[PDB]
RNA sequence: GAGCCCGGUACGUGAAAACCCGACGUCUGUCUUGAUGGUGUUCCCGAGUAGCAGCGGGCCCGUGGAAUCUGCUGUGAAUCUGCCGGGACCACCCGGUAAGCCUGAAUACUUCCCAGUGACCGAUAGCGGAUUAGUACCGUGAGGGAAUGGUGAAAAGUACCCCGGGAGGGGAGUGAAAGAGUACCUGAAACCGUGCGCUUACAAUCCGUCAGAGCCCUCGACGUGUCGUGGGGUGAUGGCGUGCCUUUUGAAGAAUGAGCCUGCGAGUCAGGGACAUGUCGCGAGGUUAACCCGGGUGGGGUAGCCGCAGCGAAAGCGAGUCUGAAUA
RNA sequence: GGCGUCUGGGGGGAACGCGGGGAAGUGAAACAUCUCAGUACCCGUAGGAAGAGAAAACAAAAUGUGAUUCCGUGAGUAGUGG
């Protein structure tokens, strides 16, 4: 009968801490620090490079803009597709969404890179070519929303 | 599978309560159980706990005396921490023990904790603790000797089992909780459980559905 | 919870303060001086421990030697003929034959002069 | 408070599909007559991040 | 160290009067000289206002291509095929109807009152303030600002005698204890004495350490003192021996700091932060935030977040993709 | 302007609100744009709460939401910046 007294954590798991400045016997008068200097009292910030000029100012920045506009699609292989629905039939968005292919609430775009082998019909965002030759190819039908 | 057989305050058998596999049958496991119990003390403790630093403590606004010449150590102010009376450097200071554990954790230490109670058949099922209508302290302390002769035990009766919750309120070793409040502290705490049998079905109800 | 410094420091101070007994001023009063005439007194009872073989060796070399020479031998000579006819008796009983048994001793240099070579300056 | 990335570090450096950190090589703006094209063809495009940066510019983007 | 001694607790009870919440009324206004769905035209729909220009403020936006909002100075319209907004601007569509006014709830806080709580402190702590406390004291003034808790169960606080001017003490008593006497629980260290044992006035001592004669004490055995798998104290004498810490190439010091003791005095916390590494749950899934319901540590809560496909500045394509006239 | 007669105001308060004025030490390893910070402080005012509040609103072709306020996400993102 497992008490209040028999909980122990697992082996391992706890570790103790670390107490610096506590005599010479485990670290001791300097804590870990060395000698004197900027290190030594506060600190050295990261984008900090000695005056030289640092590597995040003297490169170029990336080229480009980002399209606010830009539409991205969650992407299913027919791969998934045949693993996920060995006995075929009509797969729309949110048997997917159940299957835990896509995410629940976003765009669905069909991607050829598995095998299909079993007649499925399909209704997604988009299809990739590959992808509408694979599923036309065992029979089934690829429409679009 | 394991079957409890329901007893009565009249000392004779009633019928039969069928516990679940997955909820009286599942292996302990210590380190969970473990865990979850820390993050249940940890959240029952109030961090009220505090301490003035060099900044909140009254007066020091002003510096002492000369720097120099006066040959003696240089001060800033007079509640500096090696200053008797002067703040506090790395004090206590008010804060939250809670935990987040998830609640598969918390829900599968339960089980675990039910399950070894129920391995060595320390969980009883009733319908009444005593006879109803008005609570009577030795009445229950009868029965409750009749069904254990432990020390602590748990009594988990619906919130409006009033006759026995004031019944068995007054005993030391008997703590009584709500079928929903539930936790693995309390299991764990108690040699034996008493379950009612509203109290217990309501409780595989909720879980096994 | 507050946790006062008394007994942990007590503790160190009262064995120190008992493991100088016998000090001279501050030394057996202070804590301080009395951890630092510790750490000194330790280090000097480790050095003198490894000094104190040689110096009972030299010791025993001493009363060896002089036992000797009062049979018309030195030492040299005396540990050279002792280890050339096989005796393995080491200089502390070797010492102590010559203080209480002088007659063993007689009879150790008679047996150390016969190991000993005709010519000891021979390239032999 | 939720920690704060850097801006200059953001623009300037990239991440490919396996976490690689990923930067633009300089000397490509201007004064570009003097230097023959396969100056600036070995200077176009993107390299990975050398392993002694690897570290301040992770520490940076995060 | 009390559930059964007391105050109390669970549980029930109680308001003359005052005040606060409701309810029903007197009372007040208000519609009933009213209501409906139809047809084609003139008027009205908030003016020194909107708009514009100059100089500013604030918006992710630091004047920038700078939209919406707003202050001052000039200029200054329209009333619905009117006007404003949809990040310069123009056209089309869409949304709305400025230059008039009121509006409860969800939200923030505690001078003060009531009831509790604490892996908070326990007299150098906790409020500066457990005691005359914002007092004493300091400064003309704004202002600064302390220190001081505990006899005993009950005062039963030592009648009486003696020494003494008293203070103080010795007897005698009270008390379980006066090694509790209103200088009072426990009574450490620094510091100052008294008594005993050893040693010290021919001696150059980081004051100790290793050998060590002698003297004293003590534990056993055997005789009358003498050894022993003994232990202690002090030690004449010999060998060795340049205090500690910091900063240093390097300091026993003639580089720095410390008169001593007792208390206090320095890597801590918050954030679904970031990285790395243990450990536990679940596992192509994991997980909830706010919030709701539980006198709890429990249950619910899919909004989100991280994985699940990458390449490209981007359009986009996609196990491929970018550059490229090119399978180069 | 004077006279007489009635009704109001004046000051205090620990925090919270609204509307104005508004620094510097600091960081940028210097410093002036910038930050600190609309913070500290000052001024005028309330209330038990205050302010806002009923589209001259968002949105993007959805036959879409429908006063204000507050909390969590969105997100340290889009951007902005010697």
């Amino acid at each position: 009968v497992i008490k209040l007294h028999d909980l122990k954590p697992a082996p391992g798991e706890k570790k103790a801490k670390t107490r610096v400045g506590r005599g010479e016997g485990s670290k001791g008068k300097t804590a870990g620090r060395g000698t004197k200097g900027t290190k030594a009292r506060k600190n050295v910030p990261v984008m900090f490079e000695g005056g030289q000029m640092p590597i995040h100012m003297r490169l170029p920045k990336l080229k480009g803009f980002k399209n606010r506009f830009r539409t991205e699609y969650q992407v299913v292989n027919v791969g998934d597709i045949n693993k996920a629905f060995p006995q075929g039939g009509t797969v729309g968005v949110d048997e997917l969404v159940a299957k835990g292919l896509v995410r629940k609430n976003s765009l669905v775009k069909v991607l050829g890179d598995g095998k299909l082998t079993v007649k499925v019909d399909v209704t997604a965002n988009k299809f990739s070519g590959s992808a509408r030759e694979a599923i036309t190819a065992a029979g089934g039908s690829a429409t679009e929303l | 599978t394991l079957k409890v057989d329901v007893k009565t305050p009249a000392g004779k058998t009633d019928g039969s309560v069928e516990l679940p596999a997955e909820l009286f049958d599942v292996e302990p496991n210590i380190a969970l159980m473990h865990q979850v119990v820390t993050a249940q003390l940890a959240a029952k403790r109030q961090g009220t706990h505090s301490t003035k630093t060099r900044g909140e403590v009254s007066g020091g606004g002003k510096k002492p005396y000369r720097q120099k010449g006066t040959g003696r150590a240089r001060q800033g102010s007079t509640r500096a921490p090696q200053f008797t009376g002067g703040g506090t450097v790395h004090g206590p200071k008010p804060r939250d023990y809670s935990q987040r554990t998830p609640k598969k954790m918390i829900a599968a230490a339960l089980r675990g904790a039910l399950s070894d109670r129920a391995r060595n058949d320390r969980i009883h099922a009733v319908t009444e603790l005593v006879e109803g209508q008005t609570p009577s302290t030795k009445s229950a302390k009868t029965f409750l000797g009749t069904l254990t002769e432990n020390k602590k035990v748990l009594v988990v009766i619906g919130r409006t089992d009033e006759v026995g919750a004031k019944s068995v309120r007054n005993l030391p070793g008997v703590h009584v909780i709500s079928p929903d409040q539930l936790n693995t502290y309390d299991v764990l705490n108690a040699d034996d459980v008493v379950f009612s049998v509203e109290a217990l079905n309501a409780y595989i109800s909720a879980n096994s559905k | 919870a507050r946790v006062k410094r008394a007994l942990n420091a007590q503790k160190k101070r009262r064995t120190v303060l008992k493991a100088s007994k016998g000090y001279r001023g501050q030394r057996s009063r202070l804590y301080r001086k009395a951890k630092e005439q510790q750490l000194h007194s330790l280090t000097y009872a480790y050095r003198d421990r490894r000094a104190r073989k040689g110096e009972f060796r030299k010791l025993w070399i001493s009363r060896i030697n002089a036992a000797a020479r009062a049979n018309d031998i030195t030492y040299n000579r005396l540990i050279q003929g002792l280890k050339a006819a096989g005796v393995e008796v080491d200089r502390k009983n070797l010492a102590e034959l010559a203080v209480s048994d002088p007659a063993a001793f007689t009879a150790l240099v008679d047996v150390a002069r016969a190991a000993l070579p005709e010519d000891v300056n021979a390239p032999s | 408070p939720k920690a704060k990335t850097h801006s200059g570090a953001s623009k300037r450096f990239r991440r490919t599909g396996t976490g690689k950190i990923v930067r633009q090589k300089a000397n490509r703006r201007h004064l570009l007559e003097h230097k023959p094209t396969k100056r600036t063809r070995r200077l176009d495009g993107r390299t990975t991040v050398s392993a002694a940066d690897n570290s301040r510019i992770n520490k940076l983007l995060n």
